[PDB]
This record gives structure tokens, sequence and C-alpha cells, in this order.
């Protein structure tokens, strides 16, 4: 197991850490979160008490580094950093940890909940949709745009999803309009997955960093990202099948985790209704179409 | 965005524009078969493509044979009418190239749009005017080329003949659409009255009659009339 700690929390704050959250009082003799499952990435993200503009967070893997949290106070963030020193954040660590002023990471043993959203997902691949080369975990908020949000503004603060456009000329190759409009194969299997992502697995770790940015940060950018890339699958009629069954594990653990209240506002009612009720792929996602149905039949 | 009637001198402007109408790309009869089933036979269609400030109608034959073997026709037959618009678009010198393309019915937006990513300073516009191009094939002419043909073909025209010799385009267009919503309406009474005086006949080159100016005053106020009397037996007003 692994540990982020705290140098202090000076301001009141809201803390996630994955799917789980927690309140900090100002000042509280909070330092940190331990028992960090090893073998996946986490994020960790905040929500100021007195400002919630801004949800921002860290996407991080506890492999590739030591890394704390600090309160700035000129920037008003709390900051991810990494301490070089092992020894060092050994005995920070061991001393905080005696003192009982970390959370527990509250992983239930039954919970696969984390592992079934971030199956796919890797700090590598992070780090290329999130680029600042000098650090090895990510910064997201709320606010981030996307390249392709910028094209329709400061490029080095962007989200850099793969552009999915089907109205593109890569989208369309010249003579077979009709067919590839109407039908994505092409632009699913050739363009995106032989041509962009090498496999699917990396188009599935977009998904799924795609959502989770949407969910934790409401940022709208990768909520657009997410259902685009859901679409295109939808609307190919040739998708391999293992593709498919993965697509309604994944979308299925993704509407399972989504907060019911939060509903209205991370999914599009046009994507779902097409994808489950009137695509080629319409009767290829039976426990994503079933969650669906039993947990938001108004969207429906 | 879309066309309708507060930027309608829009039309008739010098930036080159084109209405596209698909209404009579694909034409069928529908009946009965031996069995006691219904079956559809196409008949030769034709695109509607009209510059409305020269008149000039590059009419697209659409023959039966295109729909030999190929499912879902209708849909089909939108995407033909923005391949063949394509095709024209393409064929004619840059500097004859539409700047807009307004199409009549919003359907056609997406088949046309993806046809001319290659071309993407050409706005393709839906409009909220409702035109009556369908009764394109009320004009005799007109008919009668699309049914003779016998293989793919395009043709031509110029559906105001030589009115702007006389007239503005805003007045030979409000006047086409007169006369094609009076075709529309009641096709019979409309070449009746186009037809009824032998005195006044159309030109070997031309579409319609050779009205002089207060004749086309005399026909128009007559097609406002079949208009109003066709609306009136038809809500009984
Ligand atoms: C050089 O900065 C610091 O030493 C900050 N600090 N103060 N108390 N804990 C820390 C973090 C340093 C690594 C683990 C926690």
């Amino acid at each position: 197991m692994n540990t982020v700690p705290f140098t202090s929390a000076p301001i009141e704050v809201t803390i996630g850490i994955d799917q789980y959250s927690f309140n900090v009082k100002e000042n509280q003799p909070f330092h940190g979160i331990k028992d960090i499952p090893i073998g996946h990435v986490h994020v960790i993200h905040f929500q100021h008490a007195d400002n919630s503009s801004m949800r921002y967070g860290y996407w991080f893997d506890c492999r590739m580094g030591n890394f704390y949290i600090q309160y700035d106070p000129k920037d008003g963030l709390y900051k991810m950093m990494e301490e070089r020193d092992g020894a060092k954040f050994e005995n920070i660590v061991h001393n905080f940890k005696e003192r009982q002023m970390m959370v527990s990471y509250p992983k239930i043993d039954e919970d696969d909940t984390w592992y079934n959203l971030t199956e796919f997902v890797q700090m590598d691949k992070i780090r290329k949709i999130v680029r600042k080369d000098e650090n090895q975990f990510s910064y997201v908020d709320s606010s981030m745009t996307t390249v392709q949000e910028n094209e329709l503004s400061d490029p080095a603060h962007s989200l850099n999803y793969t552009v999915i456009n089907f109205k593109s000329r890569e989208a369309i190759r010249p003579g077979h309009e009709m067919e590839d409009f109407l039908d994505k194969s092409y632009y699913l299997n050739t363009v995106m997955l032989q041509g962009i992502f090498k496999n699917s697995s990396n188009y599935f770790g977009e998904l799924q960093f795609a959502f989770l940015n949407a969910m934790f940060f409401g940022n709208y950018g990768s909520s657009l990202q997410w259902h685009a890339m859901i679409e295109l699958i939808c609307s190919s009629a040739t998708v391999p099948k293992h593709m498919l069954d993965k697509l309604d594990e994944i979308l299925y653990y993704q509407i399972k985790t989504l907060p019911e209240q939060y509903s209205d506002i991370l999914l599009n009612e046009r994507v779902w209704n097409i994808c489950l009720y009137s695509s080629f792929q319409k009767n290829s996602l039976h426990n994503t179409e079933k969650i669906m149905e039993n947990k938001y039949p108004e969207l429906l | 965005g879309a066309m309708n009637s507060s930027n309608y001198a829009e039309l008739f402007n010098n930036d080159i524009k084109l209405f596209v109408d698909d209404t009579n790309v694909y034409r069928v009869t529908v009946h009965k078969t031996f069995e006691g089933n219904v079956a559809t036979k196409a008949i030769n269609g034709c695109i509607f493509t009209l510059n409305p400030k020269t008149g000039h109608l590059f009419l697209k034959i659409i023959h039966t044979s295109v729909w030999a073997g190929q499912k879902r026709l209708s849909q089909l037959a939108k995407w033909k009418t923005a391949e063949e618009v394509s095709a024209l678009v393409r064929s004619l010198p840059k500097e004859e190239q539409p700047k807009q393309i307004i199409v009549t019915r919003k359907a056609m937006l997406d088949p046309l749009e993806v046809h001319m990513l290659d071309f993407p300073n050409i706005a393709i516009r839906p409009t909220e005017l409702r035109l009556p191009f369908s009764a394109a094939m009320s004009i005799d002419k007109l008919s009668d080329v699309v049914m003779k043909a016998t293989e793919p073909q395009m043709v031509l025209f110029n559906i105001y003949d030589d009115w702007l010799d006389r007239i503005s385009s805003y007045t030979a267009f409000s006047r086409l659409t007169l006369l094609l919503r009076a075709l529309k309406t009641n096709e019979e009474s409309a070449k009746m009255i186009l037809l009824s005086d032998p005195t006044i006949t159309i030109k070997s080159y031309h579409l319609w009659p050779s009205f002089t100016d207060e004749q086309w005053i005399t026909i128009e106020s007559q097609m406002r009339d079949l208009i109003l009397t066709e609306y009136g037996r038809k809500y009984n007003v």
C-alpha cells in the first residue's frame, strides 16, 4: 500500500480520492491518505468549501514516485509535489501514520469498482492527453478545454483528447460519402483503432479517462469526448465482438457509479437513445441497457 | 444559417447561389400485384438546381436505371442528389461555383455537407421559404425531356425565358414562384390560364408564353385568383 501525505490542510476543503470523498475543516490536523491500492492509477481531487468554483485534482500512480500535497497560499490551491528524498518521505509518513493523522483509503474487499472504471487507463497515456512533462502526475480541472473545443485558448492548459468529428475528411473517404457517414466502421477500425490508438485498449483507456474527468471535475469537454467515443462504436456496423462485450462492461460500471443527482448534466439524451435503441449496436449492450432503463428511465 | 423572409433580398445579390430541390429525384407509381400485394415502379426523375439571380436551371435527369438493385431508395435519393450537385460544382469553373447552396428540404443538409467537405467555404443552408419547385414537372418542356430520357443526362435551361430583359431578378423569381405555386395547386386551371389564348404562343427556345408586360399583369392576377379560389375550395371559405 502507498500514501499521499499532506504538509497541512490550511483551508476547509472536500477531498476526493477516486470514487470516495470526505471533508476536512480549516486547519484540521489532517496529514493525508494511506492504504492506497498499488496497481491502479488514482485521482486526488479538491473542492474548496468557501469557493466551489474550480474543482481540480491530480492523476497519479504511486509506483512512479513519492507524491505529497501542500497548499500554496499564493495560487490558492492544494498542489501535488514529488519528494525526491525517499528516506525523508518514509520518515514523515511513518510519523503521521503513528500519530493517526491520515485517513485510510476505504476499499471494501468485495469491491472492484475502481478497477472496473480504470481497467484500461494508464498514466503514460494520461500524460500525453495532459501535457506537463516535468511532473509525473497530471493536473486536471473543471474549466480546462479540449483541443477540439479550442479549434471551434491557452494551448498549454488543454486536454489533448483524440479529435472525433463525424463530418470531417478524416471520417469520410472520398467516393464513400454515404457509406462512411451512415456506417462509421471505416473511421472506427481503420482511422482510429489501426491508425491512431493502435488497439482497443488504448481507445477504451481514453474513453474511461474522459468519463472520470467529466464525473470528478464536471469537465464539459471530457463529457463530450466520452459520448463521441461511445457513439463512434455504436454507429459502426462492424465492431470486433470482444470490443462490444467489453464496452458493455465499461459503460455498465460508469452508469452504476454516476451520482444519480448529476445524471441530468452528465448524460446526453440524444446519444444514449441513439446508441441503445437506434444504432447498429442497439442490441449489443444488454447490461448497460438494463442499468440505464432501471436507474435513469426518464432520460429514455 | 437558414434563409427566410427577413433576408429575402439576399437571393438577388451578387453572391452566386443555387437552390437545390430533390422532390422529383425518386418518383414512383404504386400498383397492386397479381397476388394482391402492392408494388412500386420507378419513373424518371430530376434534380432541380436553380440560380435565382440568373434563372439558370441545371436539370439533372435521374434515369430509373440508377435505382436498379439498390435498397432504401428514399435515403439513397438524397445521397445521389448530393453526389450530383457536388459533381456539378466541381465541373464549373471556380468563378462560377456558388458561395451558398440552399436546400429546399432539411433532409438534404447532411448529405450535401458530407459531399462538399472539400469546399469548406461553400455554405450549405436550409430555407424557411416554402418553394413550389416540385411543380417543375408541370412545365411541359421539362417533363418531356425527363420522361424521354433513356440514360442519365443534364439539360440546361433558363427558367425565366427572356424576362430579365424587362424585369429584375426579384420580380422574375416572384413570377416563377407564383406560376409554380398555381401549377402545384391546380395544374389544369393554371395551364388553361397560360394557354387559353392561341394568338400568344411559347417560342421554340422558351418554356413560357411570349406575354407582353400588360399581359403578364393579367396572367399574374389570374394565377392569384386561382390560388385564392383553390384556398376557398379547400377550407370552405
Ligand atoms: C520540503 O517540503 C517539506 O518537507 C514539506 N513537508 N512538511 N511536512 N511534510 C512535508 C512533505 C514532504 C514530503 C512528505 C510530506
